[PDB]
RNA sequence: AGAGCGCAAGGGUAGAAGGGGGCCUGACUGCGAGGCCUGCAAGCCGAGCAGGGGCGAAAGCCGGGCCUAGUGAACCGGUGGU
RNA sequence: UCCCCCGUGCCCAUAGCGGCGUGGAACCACCCGUUCCCAUUCCGAACACGGAAGUGAAACGCGCCAGCGCCGAUGGUACUGGGCGGGCGACCGCCUGGGAGAGUAGGUCGGUGCGGGGG
């Protein structure tokens, strides 16, 4: 499944692996 | 040393590889006689020439005594010799280099090296380098 | 790797060095003893199709009409790097159909 | 150096020996042939000489060839040799050793120590043309303990060496005295 | 330790060795007995 | 799935920027990453395989792979190993498997490192080989908070068709490999 | 004084040289290791002893890297 | 190939005898060609046949362990069966 | 009869290590893919299957190259079946016949059998 990265700066990078729901806090747009 | 123990008395078998070609220094001092040199031997000899030319040349042992002399405490026949009471000896045969010198001139290096032969028990022969190299 | 290359020998006599290329497949009745191969059927250095182990089956029947025909029956299979699976096995399939 | 070069055949080995005549060898890419040179006359040809020079064979086929010592067998017990060879050159690149010489005095014997020499010849691949007689070494300023390796020689035009160019030519060593034999034996 | 292993359903035997400690505590080995043609055994 | 954003950064983005730096002559020479093994040296959960489990498992949501273990060889009585006990997960991925975890990695993984200021470029061995190690290994998508019950870390490893490193560094970078310089 | 032992020595070596006719599987070779091998008509056992699986003659082949071979031609 | 191959050593060995996995238990019964060694006794190696099997697709391989120590005539007794 | 390639034997480095270079028509390798057979302690790296497109880079095939390894005389000797002479011994020498290692000269990046493809 097409995971969904929502970090805090923007930057909603799609991937694959398990549960698309990573709230990840600060990737590498900040 | 390292080694292993007491070993066998063995033969002093002709002149064969009992032999050299002077490698370092001037002047030099070989074997005519096959025998058992021992440890203190070299030794006395060692000390003599350096007490001769304090701050003097530099002397090469050539030689090296790596043969287990043995010996029998003064009884009989259980067993074989503790020994080591003389040492560890060296196979010398005939036309083997013992002794070499440098940086001293003839007659020094001279009555350096037959002071030696004279601590040692076989006969001896000094010598110059002729050119025979290899 | 040649183990089994290696026991076989000194089994008997009359080898099947089974070579199988990557669309082709080689095959040859060794007689060891002297270095000397009699019949060897070839696959892509035939005329055959490209289908490999369909290929493979017929590069079997092949050698058996070639095998009786100069007198052979010693199915001393050999197996080289190839481990016994399809390609190489559909190599014994018409090898064996009789 | 030049040599009258006799011709060995059937001889016995020892025969010859019993007449002063030393056996010996001449050979090369392009001959082989048995020989004999007497033993006086070689002795005085070779000591100067050695296995730097070379020295010439006169056969009785009026033949002068330009031979080299490639090795010389000895005998041990009362050093005299039994065996020589001679290795026949041309004039294309040939290996073999060169004499060296040390000028002056280093910071270490003036001072007070002893020039330890481990080298009296260096190895050198060169044509029979260029065939020098010694090879200038400036040890000057070596210090005690300090040394000069091959990688820094008096290297003549078209004349490049033959061992590692890491190997050491010499070395300046420690005068040894009787003040150590009272820490010597101590210990 | 010195063993011998017996066939069911009759009598035999045959040569062996147990070990006690080490993983055998169980023995249910395959023969040949001779009154017929192969069975199972045991232990003791 | 041979398709992702990171997988033609190196296809119609890095593979030409390869030949500015060189200029090859066959399409075959180009370095190509094609290749990563993660591994976890943990000797600390050595007694307890039950630690193991909850490693491993947690290993396979950031690799997205069978993760497997290597056993030891000599005997470590010093830290207490003797047989093959000893315990490293190790898990190696080709193809896209690679492709899709070091997307999480240079884009999500990497800047949410505790104070990152950029690899360490001394890490090239001289063959097309690269190595770095971490600690919180949480700092992967996947893993929660509510998750972690120690922060056992993990050193990986990359392979190229490199053979000069200066290649190297070139190649990682270019797929987003952000360096200290 | 612990040193007066050794061991029955156990007569080992080759025991039928090259050229030499070998009755149905008598022995060729009792070595320690693997300092010969099978040939020819010539199987082996636990102790590495060589020996003959037909009659016929013994011989001796040397192959470098591969070692030493003894096996035996027959004539029937 | 300086490792490994349970343990001393030695020979040997990766073109496996070493290391992992799968299925299994020929650590078979009944004999034994021919030899090794040998004063005797004893020790040792083994092709192959029959029955009945085992792993293998087959060829084949298996009468314990890479091998060389890990042992005791005979007498007198213990238990089982035919 | 001749050349290239492919499989596979034979000697067991004079075959090897390293260097440069050349081959993609055929053939071999890589490679496209993991539906199938089938496979990984994890992975299509190995094993395995279906197949065109791309290439000679790797792997490999073939040369050139002596720096390493390897091979290595002739001669002499040591040693020595056998025979014999000298000395207190440690030992020494001759005859006869055999005759190494080491090193030198120098040699080599090899040879060939059968089968098959191909001009």
């Amino acid at each position: 499944v097409p995971a969904r990265i929502i970090c805090g700066c923007g930057n909603v990078i799609e991937t694959y692996s398990t549960k698309p729901e990573i709230y990840v806090e600060v990737c590498s747009k900040c | 040393r390292m080694k292993y123990r007491k070993q066998q008395r063995g033969r002093l078998k002709g002149a064969t590889k009992g032999g050299d070609y002077v490698a370092f220094g001037d002047f030099g001092l070989v074997a005519l006689e096959p025998a058992w040199i021992t440890a203190q031997q070299i030794e006395a000899a060692r000390v003599a020439m350096v007490r001769h030319f304090r701050r003097g040349g530099k002397i090469f042992i050539r030689i090296f005594p790596d043969k287990p002399y043995t010996k029998k405490p003064l009884e009989v026949r259980m067993g074989k010799g503790k020994g080591n009471v003389e040492g560890y000896v060296a196979v010398v045969k005939p036309g083997r280099v013992m002794f070499e010198v440098a940086g001293v001139t003839e007659e020094q290096a001279m009555e350096a090296l037959r002071i030696a032969g004279h601590k040692l028990p076989i006969k001896t022969k000094i010598v110059r380098r002729d050119a025979y190299d290899e | 790797k040649f183990r089994v290359r290696n026991r076989i020998k000194r089994t008997g006599r009359l080898r099947l060095s089974v070579f199988r290329s990557l669309k082709h497949i080689y095959a040859q009745i060794i007689d060891d003893e002297k270095g000397v191969t009699l019949v060897s059927a070839s696959s892509l250095a035939l005329k055959l199709k490209g289908n490999k182990t369909e290929v493979a089956r017929q590069v079997g029947r092949a050698l058996a009409e070639k095998a009786l025909a100069l007198g052979i029956k010693q199915v001393a299979f050999d197996r080289g790097p190839y481990k016994y699976h399809g390609r190489v096995k559909a190599l014994a399939e018409g090898a064996r159909e009789g | 150096y030049r040599l009258k070069a006799y011709y060995r055949e059937g001889e016995k080995p020892s025969a010859l020996r019993r007449a002063g005549k030393l056996p010996g060898v001449m050979y090369n890419r392009h001959l082989n042939r048995k020989v004999y040179v007497d033993l006086v006359e070689f002795d005085k040809v070779f000591r100067q000489a050695s296995i730097h020079h070379v020295i010439v064979l006169e056969l009785p086929d009026g033949q002068s060839l330009p031979t080299l010592v490639r090795q010389v067998n000895l005998d041990k017990r009362r050093r005299r040799p039994e065996h020589v060879d001679f290795f026949v050159l041309s004039d294309e690149p040939v290996e073999m050793y060169v004499p060296l010489r040390f000028v002056g005095t280093p910071a270490g014997v003036r001072a007070g120590g002893v020039l330890q020499e481990i080298h009296r010849d260096i190895l050198v691949k060169v044509s029979p043309r260029n065939i020098p007689e010694f090879i200038e070494v400036d040890v000057s300023g070596l210090e005690i303990g300090d040394s000069l390796h091959a990688s820094d020689l008096k290297l003549p035009p078209g004349v490049e060496l033959a061992v590692s160019p890491e190997e050491t030519i010499a070395a300046v060593v420690p005068p040894e005295d009787v003040e150590k034999l009272a820490e010597e034996a101590a210990a | 330790l010195l063993l011998e292993c017996t066939e069911c359903k009759r009598r035999n035997y045959a040569t062996e060795k147990n070990k006690r400690n080490t993983p055998n505590k169980l023995e249910l080995r395959k023969y040949c007995p001779w009154c017929r043609k192969h069975t199972v055994h045991r232990e003791v | 799935p041979l398709d992702l954003a990171l997988k033609r950064k190196y296809y119609e983005e890095v593979r030409p920027e390869l030949i500015r730096r060189f200029g090859y002559q066959n399409v075959w020479e180009v370095p190509r990453l094609e290749k990563v093994v993660i591994n976890q040296g943990l000797g600390e959960a050595k007694e307890d395989a039950r630690i193991l489990e909850k490693a491993a498992q947690e290993l396979a949501l950031i690799t997205g792979q069978k993760p497997a273990v290597t056993r030891a060889k000599k005997s470590i009585s010093n830290f207490k190993l003797r047989k093959g006990m000893p315990i490293g997960l190790r898990v190696t991925l080709r193809r896209d498997r690679m492709w899709i975890f070091l997307e999480k990695l240079l884009n999500v993984a990497l800047p949410r490192i505790r104070d990152f200021r950029g690899l360490n470029p001394n890490s090239f061995d001289g063959r097309g080989n690269y190595n770095l190690g971490l600690r919180e290994q949480l700092i992967f998508p996947e893993i929660t908070y509510d998750m972690v019950d120690a922060l056992r870390g993990m050193d990986i490893a990359v392979v190229t068709t490199a053979e000069t490193d200066e290649e190297a560094r070139a190649l990682l970078e270019l797929l987003g490999f952000p360096f200290r310089k | 004084t612990k040193n007066g032992r050794d061991s029955q020595a156990k007569r080992l070596g080759v025991k039928r040289y090259e050229g030499q006719v070998v009755r149905a599987g008598n022995i060729l070779v009792r070595q320690r290791g693997t300092r010969f091998k099978p040939g020819k008509n010539v199987g082996m056992g636990r102790d590495f002893t060589l020996f003959a699986l037909v009659d016929g003659v013994v011989e001796f082949q040397d192959r470098g890297r591969l070692g030493r071979y003894v096996h035996v031609r027959p004539l029937a």
